[PDB]
């Protein structure tokens, strides 16, 4: 037989910031008096027994490797996820792009607080700019663009930054 | 807008102690933490102080609220032991508030270098200006370091209202130093009463010294 | 109320005339008005310079674009009339470019309120001083209105490598004052050669004076 739980987590960025905020699903295949869903962390059983799994403030303490499981289905493959803290975080799917891929540096910012002059940078080269906060694509990427990324704008009078983040452009 | 005020953190600005209060062991020195633009959603704000890196909640502490343009001002006092700022300690003031993702951590100590002596030169009135119905009493100190430091001025046992000083100016002889302007109406220089220019530094004898300015 | 002020787009900053360059005629004085922050995308910034608000079009002005960090920043210096700038004319840039909601003014003027000249005096090293191997040749500018001004040393014809010179302070007595401390060494003070003190301002004469100190 094959059933086979499944994760999904909603918004698509599997690393945030804390006070943000997510929601697992987990689709999966029910049955009789089993209409339940268990959530486990890292491997563990945790209370949450939702079909989807939600976190209004996140926190790194919830951080960690989220699977799931309902009855007449299998176990969740792992869905790794993770806060980190700070005024912006750069957001992507993926960070190992084939050669001419699709790109999406997203600088999101604390409690979704406002940001200004706002750049995205690399190998601490300011890469592209924006004045009103701006998410950055570039349609396929390029092996010459490989490096190592980061944003940085205004809240208010006060400057800030994120934590680096490695691309990687392969040959396919 | 009827009041403004918003969207960062609220910043924090830490001050060390005054000069004198560092000489003069009568003297409390006092470190001083401040913290603006502080909400009025989130006027709890949480200090933490660290003597060379020690005391996360321990204590020997002092803060209270304060109203302003629209916004909280927070302070934070850490009475602190006279030869540890002498010795440069450093002094960390953690601020936190829900408004801040993160902490704040500001650290305040005495510049790096080997303290200088206080050259100390009083000058009387240039006789040009002798003219006017006051004159200028200046005393000026020369090559110190650090720029910390305090100045006045006694007549006989009592000290001057009218007077100003500069602050350091970095000389090239590598040291610190400034003037003082003392003002005192005409005839009291004449007369003959004598003036008294005083230095508190941390290389006089007593961080004490004492230098007169009178005429003929 | 206190505007609401900061929103993306470029900023703009306006710089004043350099002091010295507003009372020799035969100097160029120019106020400018720069604009950081100029996306790549609206390149073209469009400034209009108005005196005491005047001339939106006209011109008598000047600028040209320049790249960064990744971002474009540019200029327009207009050319002032000492008079004007002296007289107290207000300058105002208007800049206006795509990215910006609605334009930016930003205004620059000259220390307003009323000047006074600065008398000048000079002050022969303390003898407690004339120990060492060079003397403090001191020379004091006292309320004087406004802080702009600058002062030098020459001994006959040309001028001093040695010495410096404070900030100007504020004077209860309404104005400003300030020192300067000229460093020779001992022989020369002694040997006789005279030295001047160089005040430039807007309230002497012709906006200088000079007053020489030596020994007697
Ligand atoms: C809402 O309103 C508040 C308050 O507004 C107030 O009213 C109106 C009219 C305002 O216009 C203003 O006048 C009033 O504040 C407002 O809060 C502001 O926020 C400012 C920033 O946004 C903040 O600016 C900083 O100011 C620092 C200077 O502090 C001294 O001077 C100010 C006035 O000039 C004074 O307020 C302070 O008290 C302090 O002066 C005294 O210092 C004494 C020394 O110890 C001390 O005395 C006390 O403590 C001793 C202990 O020994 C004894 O107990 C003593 O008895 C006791 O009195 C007190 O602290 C002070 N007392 C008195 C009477 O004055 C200044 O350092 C900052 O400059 C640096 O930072 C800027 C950027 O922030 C840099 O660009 C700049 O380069 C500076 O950088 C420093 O440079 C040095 C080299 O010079 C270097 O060594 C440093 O490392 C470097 N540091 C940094 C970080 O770069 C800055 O200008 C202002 O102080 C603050 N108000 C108050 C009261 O603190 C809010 O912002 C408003 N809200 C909004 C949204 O706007
Ligand atoms: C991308 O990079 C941009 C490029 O910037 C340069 O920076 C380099 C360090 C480098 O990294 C390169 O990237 C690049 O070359 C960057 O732009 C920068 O943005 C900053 C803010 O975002 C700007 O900051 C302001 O700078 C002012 C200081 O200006 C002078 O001093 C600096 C320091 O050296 C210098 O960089 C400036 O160019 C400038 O120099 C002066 O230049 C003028 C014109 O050239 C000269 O004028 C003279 O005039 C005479 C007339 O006869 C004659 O024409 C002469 O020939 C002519 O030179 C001056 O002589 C010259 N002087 C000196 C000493 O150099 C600050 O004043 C300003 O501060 C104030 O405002 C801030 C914001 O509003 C605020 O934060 C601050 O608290 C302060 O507040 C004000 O304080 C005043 C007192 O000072 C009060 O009076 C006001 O009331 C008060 N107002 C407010 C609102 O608070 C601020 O520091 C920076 O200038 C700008 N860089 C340049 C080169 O312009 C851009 O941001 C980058 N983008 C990203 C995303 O990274």
């Amino acid at each position: 037989d094959l059933p086979k739980a499944v994760v999904f987590l909603e918004p698509q960025w599997y690393s945030v910031l804390e006070k943000d905020s997510v929601t697992l699903k987990c689709q999966g295949a029910y049955s009789p008096e089993d209409n339940s869903t268990q959530w486990f962390h890292n491997e563990s059983l945790i209370s949450s027994q939702a079909s989807s799994y939600f976190i209004d403030a996140a926190t790194v303490n919830d951080s960690g490797e989220y699977r799931c499981q309902t009855n007449l289905s299998t176990l969740s493959d792992p869905v790794q996820l993770e806060v980190h803290i700070g005024w912006l975080l750069l957001q992507a799917p993926r960070w190992v792009f084939k050669e001419e891929d699709p790109i999406h540096l997203r600088c999101h910012s604390w409690k979704n607080t406002a940001l200004h002059k706002v750049t995205y940078l690399q190998n601490g080269k300011d890469r592209k700019y924006f004045h009103h906060n701006s998410d950055f694509h570039i349609p396929k990427a390029t092996l010459k663009d490989s490096g190592s990324y980061f944003c940085r704008g205004l809240v208010g009078s006060k400057n800030v930054s994120s934590e680096t983040v490695n691309i990687t452009i392969t040959q396919g | 807008c009827p009041a403004p005020e918003l969207l960062g953190g609220p910043s924090v600005f830490l001050f060390p102690p005054k000069p004198k209060d560092t000489l003069m062991i009568s003297r409390t020195p006092e470190v001083t933490c401040v913290v603006v633009d502080v909400s009025h959603e989130d006027p709890q704000v949480k200090f933490n102080w660290y003597v060379d890196g020690v005391q996360v909640h321990n204590a020997k502490t002092k803060p209270r609220e304060q109203q302003y343009n629209s916004t909280y001002r927070v302070v934070s006092v850490l009475t602190v032991l006279h030869q540890n700022w002498l010795d440069g300690k450093e002094y960390k003031c953690k601020v936190s508030n829900k408004a801040l993702p993160a902490p704040i951590e500001k650290t305040i100590s005495k510049a790096k270098g080997q303290p200088r002596e206080p050259q100390v030169y009083t000058l009387p009135p240039s006789r040009e200006e002798m003219t006017k119905n006051q004159v200028s009493l200046t005393c000026l100190v020369k090559g110190f370091y650090p720029s910390d430091i305090a100045v006045e001025w006694e007549s006989n046992g009592q000290p001057e209202n009218n007077y100003k000083t500069t602050p350091p100016v970095l000389d090239s002889d590598g040291s610190f130093f400034l003037y003082s302007k003392l003002t005192v109406d005409k005839s009291r220089w004449q007369q003959g009463n004598v003036f008294s220019c005083s230095v508190m530094h941390e290389a006089l004898h007593n961080h004490y010294t004492q230098k007169s300015l009178s005429l003929s």
